[PDB]
C-alpha cells in the first residue's frame, strides 16, 4: 500500500489541476452563440462576412479579377445586353471583389461566425447545437441556369434546397435567418421591359400586392409587388409545418450598403427570448 | 464507348454465375445445431464525465488501460479507467473533430475534423509539453477515420472518395487509392497489418492491399450507406454498419453474404459495430437510445444496454475482452462488464 | 470516356480469382469460435477475485 | 358521531402531501437529465412542504381531534416554531422563483452569468436562515407572549395551548411572510405577461399566412396561492385589531385551508414533460 499512497497523490494533482481548468472553460463555452452560413453558389455568403468583420494582394487580385472579366466580355456594349443569357460573374472595392471563421463582439456578447466550408450534406448533422443558421438567396438571378446542369432554374435550384434543410431530421429545433440580397440588381432589372418576371413564372400574373405592405416610399409600384412575390414563396413553405418549433425571420438587404444595423444581434435576442418563453410549460 | 460499356455488363453475369454455383447452403442451416447463448445483462461498473459537448470518436490502448476520446468542445482528453483519473487534456485548434487513434507504443495520438487535415499529438515529450509534431495538410474534403500501422505510418479516409497512406517522417502521401464513388466512412486493419477494408456511402464494401494499392474483392447488397465496420478476430470475415438497421457478415475466401442480422421493430440507423474476444457476439449502437448485442451464430438477441440518454456514436472492446465502453452524444462514457 | 477505360480493366482481374465452398468456410469459422469460447471473459463471467474493474 | 367520518378525511389528505412530495424529492436525484440549476428551487420547495406535512399536521390534527394535549407546554411551544418556521420558508420560495423567471426572460444574455450554482446554493441558504431566525428567535425568547387574564391562564394550564399573539409580533411576521413577496410577484408576472403579449404581437406580423395559454397559466399560478393564502392572513391582522370581531374557530379553520398548498404546490410545479415521463418511469 505505500506504493499507492506516493502513486494516488499525483493522480490527485493531475485530476485536481485539470478538473479545475474544465470548470473555467465551461463558463466560456456556455457564454458563446455560433452561427452557421448556407446557401447556394454565387450568393453573397463573403460579402456578408465582409460587412460584418469592418465592425496590396487583394489589389493585385481584383486587377486579375478585372483582366478575367475583360476576357470574358471579350467572348461573350451590345455584349453586356446578352449578359442574362450566358453564366457571368458580377471598404466599396473589398466587396466588389470575390471553413472561415470569424468570431466578433458586440455590446459585450461573444458571437462566433464560421463559413459552410457536394451535394452529399452528411456534416450538417454535425452542427445540431447552433443557435440559428443563415440562409442566403439572390433576389435577382430568376433569369439564370446553374452551370453544371442547364436545365435547371438558378432561382428555383435554390428553393429545392430550403425545402432540403427544412424538412431535416437533425434541424428539427433550429431557426432559420432570411437574408434577400442582391435587392439593387432587381431595381434596375425590373424598370427595363425587357426579361419579364411573368415569362419564368406563370403565377406572377394572378399575383396581386398584399394589404399589408410597407413600400419605401421612393420605391415604384411594380417593383413591390415583384418583391414581395419572392418573400411569399420562402414563406409558404416553412409555415408548412414546424409546430411551433421553427420560425423563419426574412429580411431585405443590400450587400453594397450596411443596412445590417445590428439586426442580427436583435434577430437572436428575439429567437433566445421566444425558446425561453416557450421552454416553459406555456407561456 | 458502348463496346466498352457493353463488355463491363459482360463481366458482371459472369461473377453473378459463379458466386451462385458456390452456394452449398446457408450458414444457418449448418449452424442450426448449437445451442443458445441465452440472455446475458451487464451492469454499469464506471462513469466517466468531464465532457462539455458530444463525443463522435473513442479507441482503447494496447494495455487495455488507458483510453481516449474526441469531442466537439475541441478537447482531447485521455482517461484512467481503472481509477476514473484524467492523465492530459489536449487543446485543438479546429472545434470540429470526427475521429482519433490510439498508438500501439502509447506515444502518439491522432486527431481530424473538417478542417481536412490529420493532426498528430506527443505525449511521452521531453520537458513533459504536449504539441503537434506533424501537421498532414495535403488533402481534400473531411476526414472520416485514422488508423495507425506503426510509430511511422497512418492510413486515413475522407469524403473526396480516395484513401492514402502518409508517412510521419516527410509528411507526404506514399500512395493513395481510387475506385468510390461516395463518402468513406469508415475501416479497420486486420492484425498482420497487410490488408484493410473501408466501406463508402455508395452502399459497396472494398478489400484494399496496403503494399500493392489496388482494390481485390469489392462486395455488394447493402442498399443504403455503410457506416461502420469491424473486423472478425480469426482474420477471414468482417461485418458492416448499416443505415437500414441490418449488419451483414462477409466471408474474403467465400465472397458471399452468409447471414443477415435485423429485428422487425426496429427502423433506426447503425453507428458502430464491433466483435468479441472469441468472435461470438455482434455488439452494435443504435440510434434509438440503446445498444443491441446480437449473437452472431444464431441473429438472436441476448441482452440490451440501454445505459444512456442519447444516441450513441462510438463502441469500443479491450484486447484481452475484459470489458465494453461506449460513448454517447450527452457527453458520458459508460464502461460494462 | 478515358475514366471509363480504366475502370473496364479492373474489373477483369477481381474475376480470375479462386473460390471455395461456403459450407468449408463455415465449418472453419465454427472450429474457430468453439476453439477459442474458452478464453471469453464476455461469455463466460469471470470470479470477483480476478475482476480488475470489481 | 360526526367526529369519526371527519376523521377519515383528515388522514388520506395528510398522507397524499407527503406521497406527492417524495417522489418530486427523489427524481431529482435518481435522473441525471432532471438537474438543473431552476430544480434547486424546486426541491428545497419540495423538502419544505414534505417537512411541514410530516411534523405539523399530523400533531395538529391529532391535538384537533383528541382536544387534548399530552406532550406538554415545551412541544407545544416546539410545534409552533416549527408550524411558523415551515410557513415562511414555502412563500418566500415561490417570490425566488418568480425572479428568476423574471431575470431569464427579460435578459437572456446575461442570465446566463447572472446566475450560478455557488449563488444559487447562497441565496437557497439566505432564505432559510432568514426564514428560521423569525420563528425561534422570538418564541423561544418568551417574548411572543402578550398580557392578558386568557394569556396568563392559557400559560399556566399544562394540558391546553392555544395560538395567542400580541399585535407587534402578528404585524411583523405577517409583513414578512406574506404582503412582502406579494407586490413582487405580482409585479413580476404582470411584466412577464406585458413581454409574452409584445413577443406574441410581434410573431403575429410577420406571418400573414396560416393569448389564452399564457393569461391562463399566469392566471392559475397566480391565483391558487393567492386564494389559498389571502384569507388566513387577513383574518390574521384582523384578528389583533378588534379581539370580539372574530373567533378561534373560524381562525382554525382557514388555517387548515391554508395548509392545503403545500399539496396543492407539487401538482401544480413540475409538470414539464420530461418530469412526468422521469415519474412515469418509476
Ligand atoms: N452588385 C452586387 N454584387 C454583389 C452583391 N452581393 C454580392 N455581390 C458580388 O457577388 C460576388 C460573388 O459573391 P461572393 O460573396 O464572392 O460569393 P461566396 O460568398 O463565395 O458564395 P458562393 O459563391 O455561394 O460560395 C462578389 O464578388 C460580390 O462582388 C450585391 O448585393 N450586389
Ligand atoms: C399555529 N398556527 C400558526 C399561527 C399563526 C401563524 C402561522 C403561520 C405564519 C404566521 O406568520 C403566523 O402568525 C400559523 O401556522
Amino acid at each position: 500500500t505505500e506504493d499507492q499512497r506516493n502513486e494516488e497523490k499525483a493522480q490527485r494533482e493531475a485530476n485536481k489541476k485539470i478538473e479545475k481548468q474544465l470548470q473555467k472553460d465551461k463558463q466560456v463555452y456556455r457564454a458563446t452563440h455560433r452561427l452557421l452560413l448556407l446557401g447556394a453558389g454565387e450568393s453573397g455568403k463573403s460579402t456578408i462576412v465582409k460587412q460584418m468583420r469592418i465592425l496590396a494582394t487583394k489589389v493585385q487580385d481584383i486587377k486579375n479579377n478585372l483582366k478575367e472579366a475583360i476576357e470574358t466580355i471579350v467572348a461573350a456594349r451590345a455584349c453586356y445586353e446578352r449578359s442574362n443569357e450566358y453564366q457571368l460573374i458580377d471598404d466599396q472595392d473589398l466587396l466588389r471583389c470575390r471553413i472561415f471563421e470569424t468570431k466578433f463582439q458586440v455590446d459585450k456578447v461573444n458571437f462566433h461566425m464560421f463559413d459552410v466550408g457536394d451535394e452529399r450534406r452528411k456534416w450538417i448533422q454535425c452542427f445540431n447545437d447552433v443557435t440559428a443558421i443563415i440562409f442566403v438567396v439572390a433576389s435577382s438571378s430568376y433569369n439564370m441556369v446553374i452551370r453544371e446542369d442547364n436545365q435547371t432554374n438558378r432561382l428555383q435550384e435554390a428553393l429545392n434546397l430550403f425545402k432540403s434543410i427544412w424538412n431535416n431530421r437533425w434541424l428539427r429545433t433550429i431557426s432559420v435567418i432570411l437574408f434577400l440580397n442582391k435587392q439593387d440588381l432587381l431595381a434596375e432589372k425590373v424598370l427595363a421591359g425587357k426579361s419579364k418576371i411573368e415569362d419564368y413564372f406563370p403565377e406572377f400574373a394572378r399575383y396581386t400586392t398584399p394589404e399589408d405592405a410597407t413600400p419605401e416610399p421612393g420605391e415604384d409600384p411594380r417593383v413591390t409587388r415583384a418583391k414581395y412575390f419572392i418573400r411569399d414563396e420562402f414563406l409558404r413553405i416553412s409555415t408548412a409545418s414546424g409546430d411551433g418549433r421553427h420560425y423563419c425571420y426574412p429580411h431585405f438587404t443590400c450587400a453594397v450598403d450596411t443596412e445590417n444595423i445590428r439586426r442580427v444581434f436583435n434577430d437572436c435576442r428575439d429567437i433566445i427570448q421566444r425558446m425561453h418563453l416557450r421552454q416553459y410549460e406555456l407561456l | 464507348l458502348d463496346q466498352l460499356r457493353q463488355e463491363a455488363e459482360q463481366l458482371k453475369n459472369q461473377i453473378r454465375d459463379a458466386r451462385k454455383a458456390c452456394a452449398d447452403a446457408t450458414l444457418s442451416q449448418i449452424t442450426n445445431n448449437i445451442d443458445p447463448v441465452g440472455r446475458i445483462q451487464m451492469r454499469t461498473r464506471r462513469t466517466l464525465r468531464g465532457h462539455l459537448a458530444k463525443i463522435y470518436a473513442m479507441h482503447w490502448g494496447t494495455d487495455s488501460r488507458l483510453l481516449v476520446s474526441a469531442s466537439q468542445d475541441g478537447k482531447l482528453i485521455i482517461w484512467d479507467s481503472y481509477t476514473t483519473n484524467k492523465v492530459h487534456a489536449i487543446p485543438l485548434r479546429s472545434s470540429w473533430v470526427m475521429t482519433c487513434a490510439y498508438a500501439p507504443s502509447g506515444n502518439y495520438v491522432a486527431c481530424g475534423g473538417l478542417d481536412n487535415i490529420c493532426s498528430i499529438y506527443n505525449l511521452k515529450t521531453r520537458e513533459g509539453n504536449v504539441r503537434v509534431s506533424r501537421e498532414l495538410a495535403g488533402h481534400t474534403g473531411y476526414l472520416s477515420c485514422c488508423r495507425f500501422l506503426d510509430d511511422n505510418q497512418i492510413v486515413t479516409s475522407s469524403g473526396d472518395t480516395t484513401c492514402a497512406l502518409w508517412d510521419i517522417e516527410t509528411g507526404q502521401q506514399t500512395t493513395t487509392f481510387t475506385g468510390h464513388t461516395g463518402d468513406v466512412m469508415s475501416l479497420s486493419l486486420a492484425p498482420d497489418t497487410r490488408l484493410f477494408v473501408s466501406g463508402a456511402c455508395d452502399a459497396s464494401a472494398k478489400l484494399w492491399d496496403v503494399r500493392e494499392g489496388m482494390c481485390r474483392q469489392t462486395f455488394t447488397g447493402h442498399e443504403s450507406d455503410i457506416n461502420a465496420i469491424c473486423f472478425f478476430p480469426n482474420g477471414n470475415a468482417f461485418a458492416t454498419g448499416s443505415d437500414d438497421a441490418t449488419c451483414r457478415l462477409f466471408d474474403l475466401r467465400a465472397d458471399q453474404e452468409l447471414m443477415t442480422y435485423s429485428h422487425d421493430n426496429i427502423i433506426c440507423g447503425i453507428t458502430s459495430v464491433s466483435f468479441s474476444k472469441s468472435g461470438r457476439l455482434l455488439l452494435a449502437g443504435y440510434d434509438d437510445f440503446n445498444c443491441n448485442v446480437w449473437d452472431a451464430l444464431k441473429a438472436d438477441r441476448a441482452g440490451v444496454l440501454a445505459g444512456h440518454d442519447n444516441r450513441v456514436s462510438c463502441l469500443g472492446v479491450t484486447d484481452d475482452g475484459m470489458a465494453v465502453a461506449t460513448g454517447s452524444w450527452d457527453s458520458f462514457l459508460k464502461i460494462w462488464n | 470516356i478515358a475514366q471509363a477505360r480504366k475502370l473496364v480493366e479492373q474489373l477483369k482481374m477481381e474475376a480470375n480469382i479462386d473460390r471455395i465452398k461456403v459450407s468449408k468456410a463455415a465449418a472453419d469459422l465454427m472450429a474457430y469460435c468453439e476453439a477459442h469460447a474458452k478464453e471469453d471473459p464476455l461469455l463466460t463471467p469471470v470470479p470477483a477475485s480476478e475482476n480488475p474493474f470489481r | 358521531v360526526w367526529v369519526v367520518g371527519m376523521g377519515i378525511v383528515m388522514s388520506l389528505i395528510v398522507l397524499a402531501i407527503v406521497f406527492g412530495n417524495v417522489l418530486v424529492i427523489t427524481a431529482i436525484a435518481k435522473f441525471e437529465r432532471l438537474q438543473t440549476v431552476t430544480n434547486y428551487f424546486i426541491t428545497s420547495l419540495a423538502c419544505a412542504d414534505l417537512v411541514m406535512g410530516l411534523a405539523v399536521v399530523p400533531f395538529g390534527a391529532a391535538h384537533i381531534l383528541t382536544k387534548t394535549w399530552t406532550f406538554g407546554n415545551f412541544w407545544c411551544e416546539f410545534w409552533t416554531s416549527i408550524d411558523v418556521l415551515c410557513v415562511t420558508a414555502s412563500i418566500e420560495t415561490l417570490c425566488v422563483i418568480a425572479v428568476d423567471r423574471y431575470f431569464a426572460i427579460t435578459s437572456p444574455f446575461k442570465y446566463q452569468s447572472l446566475l450560478t450554482k455557488n449563488k444559487a446554493r447562497v441565496i437557497i441558504l439566505m432564505v432559510w436562515i432568514v426564514s428560521g431566525l423569525t420563528s425561534f428567535l422570538p418564541i423561544q425568547m418568551h417574548w411572543y407572549r402578550a398580557t392578558h387574564q386568557e394569556a396568563i391562564n392559557c400559560y399556566a394550564e399544562e394540558t391546553c395551548c392555544d395560538f395567542f399573539t400580541n399585535q407587534a409580533y402578528a404585524i411583523a411576521s405577517s409583513i414578512v411572510s406574506f404582503y412582502v413577496p406579494l407586490v413582487i410577484m405580482v409585479f413580476v408576472y404582470s411584466r412577464v405577461f406585458q413581454e409574452a403579449k409584445r413577443q406574441l404581437q410581434k410573431i403575429d406580423k410577420s406571418e400573414g399566412r396560416f393569448e389564452h395559454k399564457a393569461l391562463k397559466t399566469l392566471g392559475i399560478i397566480m391565483g391558487t396561492f393567492t386564494l389559498c393564502w389571502l384569507p388566513f392572513f387577513i383574518v390574521n391582522i384582523v384578528h389583533v385589531i378588534q379581539d370580539n370581531l372574530i373567533r378561534k374557530e373560524v381562525y382554525i379553520l382557514l388555517n387548515w385551508i391554508g395548509y392545503v398548498n403545500s399539496g396543492f404546490n407539487p401538482l401544480i410545479y413540475c409538470r414539464s414533460p420530461d418530469f412526468r415521463i422521469a415519474f412515469q418511469e418509476l
